[PDB]
């Protein structure tokens, strides 16, 4: 393992992982009917 | 049947910028938001209409009329108070008289005075 | 009593199904043709006419046009899915233009609309200057 | 809903009540002015917020006065 | 019974109401109290079914303002022969009509101005001119200025005319309203005399006049050696020398043996090789068949001889089983609303400028018209603008109509009411419509922008690539290059040249040649088809959702033109069908704009530039339309940043009023977005403060300050929009085209 | 005589019968599609589904992608179908999610959170293999010649 | 027209020629020739039909916003009534299409308020507007010099 392969490692998780789960998750919390 | 049937919704006004539950609710006490159309067989919400042979089109059938009656008896039931005040001012069995002497609505939109002239008519 | 109308796509909707309806009824003494306020024309009939819209606002525009016709019997009520009725317009047999006894008046400032407290006045109340 | 306040400027002339497309107003007795009645908005569940009264309204200033608030199915005026 | 009826002394003529602004207006004629007076005043002019309620008052004034505009009309062909009489090189042209630029304005010398007198040849300075009157006059036979003074003088008669006729009609004789409502007579008449007698006569001093005198001038004869025209009239054998056949005269034509004529009247088709425009003797061909088709035309419907038909009995029989009355009602609507007919009319107008504008690029009717390059340029972008007015205008009215003259009585369970049923239906079709068609259509110039830029050619919609071919449009171009042997085996050539065959040369310029289709043409053409598509979704959806929608129930009640019904709703700003029409001007701005753009990128870059006497082609723009057209970026630099070159380096020549003029129009442009982007309530609230300041000082008006309406800033912006915006494009097209012509 | 009536005898509701929303045709194609068809699990609805879906998505990615002229061209079309099946897999959950909550469902019904997860899985089974049904399909195409 | 100002008089120093901002500055003209057009040369040329070269990013980011900015006109030009009037066809059609009706909306669809509109469309614009300068400045600078 080396830090050289970081990007292809680490660009999908954060420009397609990342907003996939956090728009999921804004989604579901603004479709809770009762968040507290 | 009750008459504040619409205000019993779960609408909960605010402390500001509000003019919450007016003369008959906010809203309507059934939450809109239920299921899309189902298969052939199955019904979407509680009373919801069945399709029949055509689910997709399912919420184009009516489950929701006014028949005439209920029209009249809740006539009555709404504008029970204003009948009871033009009665309190004209002045039970007089009620009777002019509601079918003349009838209810116009019994309602008559004057205390004028009906007290027809009144003279027995 | 349905007047005389072959359909449109301007009618009501799932919301009329789940969450309110509103009907009109009237008395119109001859058939006569009439604007739907959902898009085209429709034939009253001779005696009581009942018409199902989606909103309030729909009612009212009807009940307003029946006006010109000289029709002023028209009652309009609320319907929700339960079946449970609402009786709408005119909420005590007289049009509210008209003045009425036992009506009591709601909402009433005595004041003229330039003696409302100013803002910085009510900071972290919840109230506005409105209703306070 | 939508707020509507009556001022005490009313002069009773019916105007926005007439004016009202959802009969959020009415006219009720009053003895304030000469006309002997005063707008009154019982009904403000079923404003809109179009402000026609507001725009029928002869006093200076209104006598009327439509505050938009928290909207609704009714005041957002949708057909479904 | 067809039958004229006018009342006498009508109106009284004075100078009273002249005398009292608004006049015509209840309101307006109490006197102003604001300045929203005054605007009013000109918004509600010539709005005359507001300004009385009798529909007989309604057609008078119509027919009087129409008499009106046709004085105005007059006079301006008056002063456009005028100004070829004494301020042109018309003369000089015709010895020479290809190296001497046409001029026909001429500047006078003040604060350096003169500059703008060009060097355009024939010993002349002046502006040069492109809307082809010196084309046009050569193809009528005119060859001398006492000719082009005599049609002015004429021009000016039939002006005053047209202004004594229109006095004449509203104050002394004014025809009943029974008169007006003559639709059979009146088609009758426009159909078999207007338009028949109109084609007739003009095929007839074709043939007389203009077809020898085009003739002698292509043959090379002087001008000043060409009999004049009225010895063709009086000296049968001067024609017999020219065309062989009148030595019969006319008894062929009365004998039926009408084959004689073949000599003058032709169907050559292409174009003429001297000239570069169509054959004269083609053009008489078809304003005689023209003429006798619009004859027999004018005598289809019934007026007062037992014969013809009746229209209204033809549209109540034209009803189906998905259509309920189908087109019972129509007669009553368009023999009733002047709104109707008006629509109908400007869509109908509108639409034929467009066709006019397509046609007369790709077959050039007049003589050294295809290789003047910016007349071409500047007649198919007028003719666009025109038609694209125009069908905005016609929607305008429809929704005018539905607004104000429609009646549900009179339209139950007919086409109209049954439209008005399904609305939501074909709205939101074609919503879908415009979606699929502007993300698929403009999808390809951005995944092409994409691709180029990440260095990906190969993965682009390209003729070099992925390919998207009108294969349609080829095989359509190659049936009509096939045509003139086989389906219309008496055409000698083409139609048009743009289909495919040979390069007309005209000068060493090339006037017609094949216009190709690939991949960048489907491109454009997709373009066309969604900016057109979204424009007809506003207007529809403001005809359709006039008198009412689920927002506004009473819509008609508010008018045709409101501005807003509060901000309840969410919010009702421009739900007005006047507002409608405001979005959809802005929609075919854009349409319009896009598609003079194909033009004069497609062919300066496949059709016009220099040929050799060898056959080499050189075109304007090198060819560069098929791989540049493809991306935006290409759009920006090639054509936009590239050719207006020409309008920005004119400073110090004589385009430099062209270089002004685009600053100018750049500027009216940008300031309409101060009304478009704001509110009245702003502006009121500055007003409050400058007439504070003014009364600070003992003065203001009686006549307050007021901020425009809402309805007027709208007005207000959308007119500098369009002013600037077109304004723009008219600099750049005509310093860009003098340069290439 | 008229090819159009209002829909359910109903002039008031905003829809007509006309031969497409009412004609035999229409009515025995969405009457038989799996997500109305009669007696159906929700799982092999959603199967049916997938199976449908699946092995049309691969054809775009392998012939248009990216990568299409490379012999790994059908093996990366294959991928992004997969990928694309995922991203729609994502979608239904969490539209189950938000339409029925977490409460455990009281029915059997498809519209309950416990059917539409059934529905859910049995759509992704269905396109995923169908993916890789139209792959195989893919790797050798029939020229049909004796 | 500050930063046009700093940036023309910046780039006719750089390049050796003061004199020409000097002599044509002083019209509108010599702005819109011999500062933006003159200047977007480099910037337009990132990519074009023969090649790219590492300038195509800003080329890409020049396109991108002037889109963005004339979509910020939209919302500025067209206000809500027909929009939500729109909308509610969109409505009517997703509530009456087989297959898609099976699925619904937990938020009724409506027209972005008057308030909101009026932000989104300044959004746009500036956001367009800082893009496309910011395009500009960093591409001609660097291409030239
Ligand atoms: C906040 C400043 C900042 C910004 C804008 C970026 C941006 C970037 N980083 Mg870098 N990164 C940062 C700080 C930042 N980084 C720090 C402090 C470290 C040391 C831990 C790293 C370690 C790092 C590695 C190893 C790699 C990147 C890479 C990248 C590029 C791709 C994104 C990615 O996959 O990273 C993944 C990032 C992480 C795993 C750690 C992120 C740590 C920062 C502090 C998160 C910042 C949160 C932010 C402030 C929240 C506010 C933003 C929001 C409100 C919009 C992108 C240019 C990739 C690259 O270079 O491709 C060519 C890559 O391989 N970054
Ligand atoms: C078709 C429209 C039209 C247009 C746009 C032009 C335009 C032009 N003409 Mg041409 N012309 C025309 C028709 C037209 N003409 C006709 C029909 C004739 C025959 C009469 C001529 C005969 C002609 C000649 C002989 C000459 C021109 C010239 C010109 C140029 C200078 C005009 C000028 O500044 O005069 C001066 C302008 C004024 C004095 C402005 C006065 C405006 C009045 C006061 C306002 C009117 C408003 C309203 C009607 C009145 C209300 C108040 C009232 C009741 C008191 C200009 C390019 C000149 C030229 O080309 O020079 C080389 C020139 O010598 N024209
Ligand atoms: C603001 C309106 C406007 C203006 C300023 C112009 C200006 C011009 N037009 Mg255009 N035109 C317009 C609207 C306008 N047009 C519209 C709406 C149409 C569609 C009908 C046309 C169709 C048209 C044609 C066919 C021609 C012009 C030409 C011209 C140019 C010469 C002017 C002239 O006197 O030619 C006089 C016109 C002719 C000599 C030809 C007229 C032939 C048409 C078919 C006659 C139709 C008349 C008919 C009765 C109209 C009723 C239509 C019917 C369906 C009811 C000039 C640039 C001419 C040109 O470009 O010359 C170089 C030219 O040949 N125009
Ligand atoms: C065959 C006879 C005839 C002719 C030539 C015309 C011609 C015209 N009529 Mg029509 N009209 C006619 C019979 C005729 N009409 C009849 C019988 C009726 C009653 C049903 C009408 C009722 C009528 C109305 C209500 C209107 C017209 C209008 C018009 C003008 C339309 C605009 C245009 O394209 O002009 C092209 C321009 C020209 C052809 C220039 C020449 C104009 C002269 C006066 C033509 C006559 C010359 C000829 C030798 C006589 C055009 C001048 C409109 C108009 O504009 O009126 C002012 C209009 O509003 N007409
Ligand atoms: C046959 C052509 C025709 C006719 C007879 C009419 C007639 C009418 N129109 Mg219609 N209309 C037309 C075409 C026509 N229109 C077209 C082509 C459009 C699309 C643009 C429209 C769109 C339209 C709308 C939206 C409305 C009308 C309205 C009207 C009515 C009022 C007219 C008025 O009082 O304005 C008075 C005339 C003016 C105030 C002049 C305006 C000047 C314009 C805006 C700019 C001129 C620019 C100039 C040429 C360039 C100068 C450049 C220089 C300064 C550098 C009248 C019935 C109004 C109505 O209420 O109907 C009942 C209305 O609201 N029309
Ligand atoms: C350049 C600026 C701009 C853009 C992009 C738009 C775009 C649009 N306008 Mg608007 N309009 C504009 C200027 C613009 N307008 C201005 C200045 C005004 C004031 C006059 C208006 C007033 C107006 C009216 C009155 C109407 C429109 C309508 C529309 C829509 C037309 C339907 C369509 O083609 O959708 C397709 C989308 C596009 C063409 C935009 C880009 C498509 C891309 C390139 C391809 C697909 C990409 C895909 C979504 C992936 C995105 C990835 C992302 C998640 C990262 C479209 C969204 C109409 C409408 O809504 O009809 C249904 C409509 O009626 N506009
Ligand atoms: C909107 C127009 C548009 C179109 C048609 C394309 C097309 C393409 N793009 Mg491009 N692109 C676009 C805009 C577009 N792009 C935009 C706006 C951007 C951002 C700037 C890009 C950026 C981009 C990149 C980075 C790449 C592409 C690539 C591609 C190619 C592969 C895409 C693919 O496999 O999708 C898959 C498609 C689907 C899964 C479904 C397609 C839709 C189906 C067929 C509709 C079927 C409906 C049916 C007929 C209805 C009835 C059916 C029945 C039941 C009745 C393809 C040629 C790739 C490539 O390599 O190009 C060569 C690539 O790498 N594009
Ligand atoms: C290529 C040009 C544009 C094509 C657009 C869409 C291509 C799809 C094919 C549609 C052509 C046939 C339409 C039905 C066939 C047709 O021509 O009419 C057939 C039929 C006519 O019915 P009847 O026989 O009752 O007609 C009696 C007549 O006298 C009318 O009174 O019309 C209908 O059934 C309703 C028409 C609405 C049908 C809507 C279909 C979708 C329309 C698409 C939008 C049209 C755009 C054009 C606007 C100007
Ligand atoms: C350009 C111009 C102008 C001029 C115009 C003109 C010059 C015109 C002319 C015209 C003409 C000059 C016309 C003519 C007409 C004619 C006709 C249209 C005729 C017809 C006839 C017929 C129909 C025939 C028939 C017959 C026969 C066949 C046989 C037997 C006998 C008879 C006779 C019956 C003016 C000044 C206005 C100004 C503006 C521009
Ligand atoms: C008919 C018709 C039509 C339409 C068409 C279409 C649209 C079609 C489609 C089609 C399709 C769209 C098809 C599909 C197919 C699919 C398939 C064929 C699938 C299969 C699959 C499989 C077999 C799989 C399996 C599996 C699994 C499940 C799991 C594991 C793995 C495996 C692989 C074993 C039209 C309209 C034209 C009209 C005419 C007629
Ligand atoms: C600038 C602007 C104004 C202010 C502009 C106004 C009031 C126009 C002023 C027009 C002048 C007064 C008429 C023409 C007169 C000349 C400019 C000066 C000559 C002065 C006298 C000879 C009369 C609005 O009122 C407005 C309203 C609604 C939306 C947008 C806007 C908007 O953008
Ligand atoms: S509030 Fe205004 S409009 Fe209404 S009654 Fe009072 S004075 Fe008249
Ligand atoms: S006053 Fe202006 S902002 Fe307010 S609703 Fe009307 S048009 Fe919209």
């Amino acid at each position: 393992m080396a830090a050289s392969f970081l990007p292809s490692i680490l660009v999908p998780l954060v420009g397609l992982i990342f907003p996939a789960f956090s728009m999921a998750l804004f989604f579901l919390y603004v479709q809770t009917d009762d968040i507290a | 049947v009750d008459l504040d049937y619409g205000m019993k919704n779960s609408y909960v006004p605010a402390t500001g910028g509000d003019g919450g539950q007016g003369q008959f609710g906010a809203q309507s006490p059934n939450d809109w938001r239920v299921a899309g159309t189902s298969p052939v067989g199955e019904t979407s919400y509680a009373g919801a209409a069945d399709g029949g042979e055509e689910p997709w089109f399912a919420e184009a059938i009516s489950t929701v009329s006014l028949d005439l009656q209920k029209a009249d008896e809740t006539l009555k039931a709404f504008t029970k108070d204003a009948a009871a005040f033009k009665i309190e001012e004209f002045a039970d069995a007089a009620m009777e008289e002019l509601v079918g002497k003349l009838g209810y609505s116009k019994f309602l939109e008559m004057s205390t005075k004028q009906l007290m002239k027809t009144w003279g008519t027995l | 009593p349905f007047p005389t109308f072959g359909g449109s796509t301007g009618g009501w909707l799932r919301a009329a199904e789940v969450e309110e309806k509103y009907a009109i009824t009237w008395t119109s003494t001859k058939e006569q043709i009439f604007e739907m306020p959902t898009g085209g024309a429709a034939i009253m009939r001779n005696g009581e006419n009942l018409l199902y819209l989606a909103r309030k606002e729909q009612c009212l525009a009807l009940s307003t046009q029946l006006r010109t016709f000289k029709i002023n019997d028209y009652k309009i009520y609320r319907i929700f899915p339960s079946g449970e009725v609402q009786y709408l317009h005119p909420k005590d047999g007289v049009f509210p233009e008209k003045v009425n006894p036992g009506r009591t008046s709601v909402n009433s400032r005595g004041f003229s609309i330039g003696k409302n407290p100013n803002p910085a006045s009510i900071k972290f109340s919840g109230i506005t200057t409105y209703e306070s | 809903s939508h707020t509507v306040k009556i001022y005490d400027t009313c002069i009773g002339c019916t105007q926005c009540v007439r004016a009202c497309p959802t009969d959020v107003l009415e006219m009720v007795p009053w003895d304030g002015c000469k006309s002997g009645q005063i707008a009154s908005s019982p009904r403000v569940e079923d404003c809109v917020g179009c402000k026609r009264c507001e725009t029928a309204c002869p006093t200076d200033f209104l006598s009327v006065r439509v505050y938009l608030g928290a909207e609704t199915t009714r005041s957002l005026g949708l057909a479904y | 019974n067809v039958q004229v009826f006018v009342e006498k002394d009508a109106v009284e003529t004075s100078f009273a109401k002249w005398a009292q602004p608004g006049h015509f207006s209840r309101t307006l004629a109490k006197g102003p109290k604001t300045t929203t007076w005054i605007w009013n005043l000109h918004a509600d002019a010539h709005d005359f079914d507001s300004q009385t309620s009798s529909l007989e008052e309604v057609s008078r004034k119509i027919f009087s303002a129409h008499f009106g505009q046709l004085a105005i009309i007059f006079l301006w062909i008056s002063g456009m022969h005028f100004h070829g009489a004494y301020f042109s090189n018309y003369s000089a042209w015709l010895t020479d009509p290809i190296s001497i630029k046409q001029s026909s304005q001429v500047v006078w010398p003040i604060v350096g101005q003169e500059i703008l007198n060009a060097d355009v040849g024939g010993n002349f300075q002046g502006i040069q001119t492109t809307s082809g009157w010196f084309q046009m006059w050569r193809a009528e036979g005119i060859t001398s200025e006492v000719e082009l003074y005599w049609t002015a003088i004429g021009g000016l008669a039939m002006s005053a005319i047209m202004l004594f006729a229109g006095w004449f009609h509203y104050h002394k004789a004014a025809p009943k309203l029974e008169w007006f409502q003559n639709a059979e007579s009146m088609m009758n008449h426009h159909l078999a005399g207007l338009l028949g007698l109109g084609c007739l006569s003009w095929s007839g001093h074709q043939i007389h006049i203009a077809l020898p005198i085009n003739k002698l001038l292509d043959a090379g004869v002087s001008p000043q050696e060409i009999p004049l025209p009225h010895e063709f009239l009086i000296n049968r054998d001067l024609m017999a020398q020219l065309y062989p056949s009148f030595s019969k005269g006319l008894a062929p034509f009365f004998g039926g043996n009408w084959g004689e004529y073949s000599d003058f009247l032709t169907f050559k088709g292409g174009l003429n090789p001297v000239t570069g425009g169509l054959w004269l003797s083609d053009i008489a061909h078809h304003h005689l068949a023209l003429s006798v088709l619009f004859i027999i035309a004018g005598h289809m419907y019934r007026t007062n001889w037992g014969i013809g038909h009746n229209m209204k009995e033809i549209l109540e029989a034209h009803k189906g089983p998905f259509t309920g009355e189908g087109h019972k009602g129509l007669y009553e609507i368009l023999t009733t609303s002047w709104h109707a007919q008006l629509a109908i009319n400007l869509a109908m107008m509108g639409s034929l400028s467009i066709i006019v504008a397509h046609h007369m690029y790709a077959m050039p009717p007049y003589p050294y018209l295809a290789t003047d390059y910016a007349t071409q340029l500047s007649l198919f972008t007028h003719h666009m603008w025109i038609g694209g007015f125009c069908v905005v205008g016609g929607a305008a009215h429809g929704a005018i109509f539905m607004v104000r003259d429609y009646t549900p009585a009179n339209n139950y369970n007919n086409l109209l009411d049954r439209v008005l049923r399904h609305r939501d239906a074909i709205i939101s079709h074609l919503n879908w419509v415009c979606i699929f068609l502007g993300c698929h259509a403009f999808g390809f110039y951005i995944h092409n922008d994409t691709m180029r830029a990440l260095g990906r050619p190969q993965d682009m919609f390209s003729d070099k690539a992925i390919q998207l071919q009108p294969i349609f449009a080829q095989w359509i171009q190659n049936i009509h290059l096939l045509a003139p042997g086989t389906t219309a085996p008496n055409a000698l050539a083409t139609t048009s040249y743009a289909f495919g065959g040979d390069v007309i040369e005209v000068g060493g310029k090339i006037a017609m040649m094949p216009i190709k289709l690939g991949t960048a043409d489907f491109m454009v053409h997709h373009i066309h088809a969604f900016t057109i598509h979204v424009t007809v979704l506003i207007l529809l959806k403001g005809v359709l959702y006039a008198r009412s929608s689920k927002l506004i129930p009473d819509k008609a009640n508010l008018g045709f033109r409101f501005p807003c019904d509060g901000p309840g709703r969410g919010g009702t700003c421009q739900s007005s069908s006047w507002d409608h029409v405001f979005l959809g001007l802005f929609w075919m701005y854009n349409s319009i704009s896009v598609v003079i753009f194909h033009f004069s990128w497609k062919m300066q870059s496949d059709v016009w530039g220099t040929i050799t006497p060898d056959g080499a082609i050189s075109h304007i723009t090198g060819g560069n339309f098929a791989q540049s057209s493809i991306t935006i970026n290409g759009w920006l630099r090639d054509f936009l940043w590239s050719q207006a070159s020409q309008v920005i380096q004119s400073y110090g020549s004589a385009s430099s009023a062209y270089g002004l003029i685009f600053l100018g129009a750049h500027f009216i442009w940008a300031f309409s977005l101060m009304f478009l982007f704001s509110g009245r309530g702003y502006w009121q609230e500055l007003i409050e403060s400058i007439v504070w300041a003014h009364n600070k000082l003992n003065f203001a008006p009686t006549i307050q300050p007021r901020a425009l309406s809402i309805t007027q800033g709208r007005a207000v912006g959308l007119a500098h929009y369009l002013l600037g915006g077109i304004g723009t494009t008219w600099a750049f097209f005509l310093a860009r085209a003098i340069s290439i012509t | 005589a008229n090819f159009i009536k209002p829909y359910n005898d109903d002039p008031f509701v905003g829809h007509l019968a006309t031969p497409i929303t009412s004609s035999s045709l229409t009515r025995a194609l969405l009457k038989n599609l799996p997500a109305y068809r009669f007696g159906l699990t929700p799982l092999l609805r959603g199967l049916e589904i997938g199976l449908a879906h699946g092995y049309f998505l691969i054809g775009p990615f392998a012939q248009l992608g990216p990568l299409r002229n490379s012999d790994i061209g059908l093996l990366a079309g294959f991928l992004s179908t997969i990928g694309l099946i995922l991203i729609l897999t994502l979608g239904l959950t969490i539209y189950g999610a938000a339409a029925f909550g977490q409460e455990k469902s009281n029915g059997s019904e498809l519209q309950t959170k416990k059917s539409w997860d059934q529905f859910k899985g049995g759509f992704f089974v269905g396109a995923c293999g169908s993916a890789g049904f139209a792959f195989i399909c893919l790797s050798s195409i029939p020229t049909f010649a004796l | 027209w500050v930063t046009f100002y700093w940036h023309w008089k910046h780039m006719t120093i750089w390049g050796g020629n003061p004199g020409q901002f000097d002599e044509s500055s002083n019209y509108i003209m010599g702005w819109l020739r011999d500062y933006l057009w003159l200047n977007s040369s480099p910037l337009i040329n990132g990519y074009n039909p023969f090649g790219m070269n590492n300038l195509s990013v800003w080329s890409w980011m020049f396109l991108f916003g002037h889109l963005i900015w004339a979509t910020g006109f939209m919302f500025l030009i067209s206000w809500r009534g027909y929009w939500q009037e729109l909308i509610e066809t969109l409505v009517w059609a997703h509530e009456r299409t087989p297959l898609a009706n099976l699925i619904r909306w937990r938020d009724k669809p409506v027209a972005l308020s008057i308030v909101q509109a009026r932000l989104v469309g300044l959004v746009h614009f500036s956001v367009g507007y800082i893009l496309t300068y910011a395009a500009f400045v960093i591409a001609s600078t660097s291409g030239k010099f």
